């Protein structure tokens, strides 16, 4: 999932 | 090391 | 961490919203 | 301020033989943080102010022939002149400049003629 | 360039104290140290005091208060001054440099001749 | 110039301006996660001040980012005192990175590079890495632009053998790298190639001078580089000294004196005397 988490955590931010 | 990266770069 | 709670181990939302900067 | 004390107050020699002082401190000179004892030997040819020969007690300094050679460690030194040349003559002094600095009493050097 | 040279009063009646300028040139004196020795004729070679770059002092506890070593770093100038001398203070006063650091005394005044 | 602490610099661009007077940072510098990020922030800002950073320089997933030309132009040593994994040099998923241009970067003390996933990335294998850093073994450069044999990398420059055959070694289309003759070592070179002062690092402003080397080898104290600190000064953060009292400073509310040394913790085998914060080995076994 390496790459993805970190684009997946940012979805979760916006912050 | 990637998992390192992660792991360690996080709040 | 983040990388055995949602890498290894597939997560769920809370686990990550707790997450957020 | 230490104690310092070198042997002999003097010495003779002739051309071509090699020359062996020594000194002495109240206190060891070996720096543990680098492995280097914080010695000097200085020479004083007569009549002129010294010059700077041998740091960290075997670390020559540029200029000096390779004929000067630097010993010991701890609280006892000795300096080495391998092979006399004929203005070698000089009067020697160690210093110590581990805390604050001191000298000794020095030691002289004389070369044999007729 | 690195030169040192020292000014004496030469000549001091006892009971009068000692004032010597130690001027340098070719180095900065906020980056080195500067150490007194003197040498009574055919007598020892003999550690007086030093001054670091930050203004720091050392002084030989021979010297009870009688030494005090002060400087001018943007006149190039280290002062000795010493108080109340008698005649065993007869002898060849030099300066030398001290990169502290990385070497030990480096570099000598020709020496300045004091007597009382 | 400044010492600063160690950074970690997330989100907005703002923070980055608590770097502005630096020349050295003492720790890490660590640069990432900034997603709405554009070339125009980039376009007016630099840090040419920093000079040296101790520890490790990492940067992550900073869009908009394109060259490092003039954000940090004049870094000329990373120490590695502390590294991140192996590395004194980490640049990752840097997305829109087109060329380094870390110009002036003449040593890396101890550490490695990696530098990895960076889709835009060229001016990699005209760089000569071993007049850089000590062990290029363990570099770690795959997957950007560069591996895919179609890169338009343009420079008069040095040709070294690290192949099969010499190659001209440049960061950008207007910049060479420095390469120092054989001889000179670490110590840097003036432009016509006479050696600095051997206690200098990486560059000096004049040559055969210690108090005019660019970045300290050793030890920094009082303007000049030299080769140890002398007592009554202590070893920091292996790159400066410093006296008991700013050692002590720091340590009330965690820094212990040993081996003529100012660290973070008493070495195993040791607790603190409370009096003078210097480590003593243990009465019997160590409680610790
Ligand atoms: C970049 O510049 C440096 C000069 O600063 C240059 O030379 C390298 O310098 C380093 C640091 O002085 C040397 O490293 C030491 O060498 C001994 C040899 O056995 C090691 O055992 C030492 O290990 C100790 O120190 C470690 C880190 O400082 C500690 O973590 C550890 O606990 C040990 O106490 C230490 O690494 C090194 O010898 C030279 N390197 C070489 C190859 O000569 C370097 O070459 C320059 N790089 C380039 C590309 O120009
Ligand atoms: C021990 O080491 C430290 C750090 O090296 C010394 O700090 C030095 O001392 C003074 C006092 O803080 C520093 O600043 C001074 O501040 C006033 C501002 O009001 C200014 O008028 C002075 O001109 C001076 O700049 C000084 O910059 C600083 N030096 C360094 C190299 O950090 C501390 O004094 C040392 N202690 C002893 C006993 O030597
Ligand atoms: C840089 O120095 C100037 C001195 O006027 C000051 O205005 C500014 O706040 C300083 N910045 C930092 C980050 O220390
Ligand atoms: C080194 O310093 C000099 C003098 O400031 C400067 O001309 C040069 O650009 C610097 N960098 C390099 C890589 O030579």
């Amino acid at each position: 999932c390496g790459s993805h988490l970190v684009e997946a955590l940012y979805l979760v931010c916006g912050e | 090391f990637e998992d390192y990266l992660h792991n360690v770069v996080f709040v | 961490g983040i990388v055995e709670q949602c890498c290894t181990s597939i997560c769920s939302l809370y686990q990550l919203e707790n997450y957020c900067n | 301020d230490i104690v310092m004390s070198q042997s002999p107050s003097s010495l003779v020699v002739s051309v071509g033989e090699k020359v062996t002082m020594s000194c002495k401190s109240s206190q060891s000179l070996l720096y543990s943080s680098n492995q280097k004892n914080f010695l000097a030997w200085y020479q004083q040819k007569p009549g002129q102010s010294p010059k700077l020969l041998i740091y960290w007690a075997s670390t020559r300094e540029s200029g000096v022939p390779d004929r000067f050679t630097g010993s010991g460690s701890g609280t006892d030194f000795t300096l080495t002149i391998s092979s006399v040349k004929a203005e070698d003559l000089a009067v020697y002094y160690c210093q110590q400049y581990f805390r604050y600095r001191t000298f000794g009493g020095g030691t002289k050097l004389e070369i044999k003629r007729a | 360039q690195v030169q040192l040279k020292e000014s004496g009063p030469g000549l001091v009646a006892p009971s009068q104290s000692l004032s010597i300028t130690c001027t340098v040139s070719g180095f900065p004196l906020t980056a080195y140290g500067v150490n007194w020795v003197r040498q009574p004729p055919g007598k020892g070679l003999e550690w007086l005091g030093m001054i670091w770059g930050d203004g720091n002092t050392d002084y030989n506890s021979a010297l009870k208060s009688r030494l005090s070593i002060s400087k001018d770093n943007s006149k190039s100038q280290v002062f000795l001054k010493m108080n109340s001398l008698q005649t065993d203070d007869t002898a060849r006063y030099y300066c030398a440099r001290d990169p502290y650091g990385s070497k030990p005394m480096d570099y000598w005044g020709q020496g300045t001749s004091v007597t009382v | 110039g400044e010492v600063c602490p160690g950074m970690d610099i997330r989100n907005n661009l703002t923070r980055l301006h608590e770097l502005e007077n630096c020349s050295v940072i003492e720790g890490h510098l660590q640069i990432l996660l900034m997603f709405k990020t554009r070339p125009e922030d980039f376009r007016d800002l630099s840090f040419p001040k920093l000079i040296m950073i101790t520890d490790y320089l990492l940067l992550f997933r900073v869009y908009g980012l394109e060259s490092l030309k003039d954000l940090f132009p004049n870094l000329t040593v990373i120490r590695g005192s502390r590294l991140f994994f192996n590395y004194a040099l980490v640049i990752f998923e840097m997305v829109h990175l087109k060329e380094l241009g870390l110009y002036n970067l003449m040593n890396i003390t101890r550490g490695s590079v990696r530098i990895e996933k960076n889709n835009e990335l060229c001016y990699l294998a005209t760089i000569d890495w071993s007049r850089i850093l000590d062990s290029v073994e363990d570099n770690h450069i795959v997957l950007n632009k560069d591996d895919n044999e179609e890169c338009g990398d343009i420079c008069n420059c040095p040709a070294t053998v690290i192949n099969g055959q010499f190659v001209e070694r440049c960061w950008t289309h207007s910049h060479c790298q420095k390469v120092c003759p054989t001889i000179c070592k670490s110590h840097g070179c003036t432009a016509e190639g006479l050696c600095c002062h051997s206690e200098c690092l990486g560059n000096c402003s004049q040559p055969d001078d210690p108090t005019k080397c660019v970045a300290c080898r050793n030890f920094y104290l009082d303007g000049r580089c030299v080769e140890t600190c002398p007592p009554p000064y202590y070893h920091f953060q292996d790159w400066r000294c410093v006296n008991f009292s700013f050692c002590q400073d720091l340590h009330h509310k965690q820094y212990v004196i040993h081996n003529n040394k100012c660290i973070p913790e008493c070495p195993s085998g040791y607790t603190m005397n409370s009096s003078n914060l210097l480590c003593t080995p243990c009465l019997g076994p160590c409680p610790k």
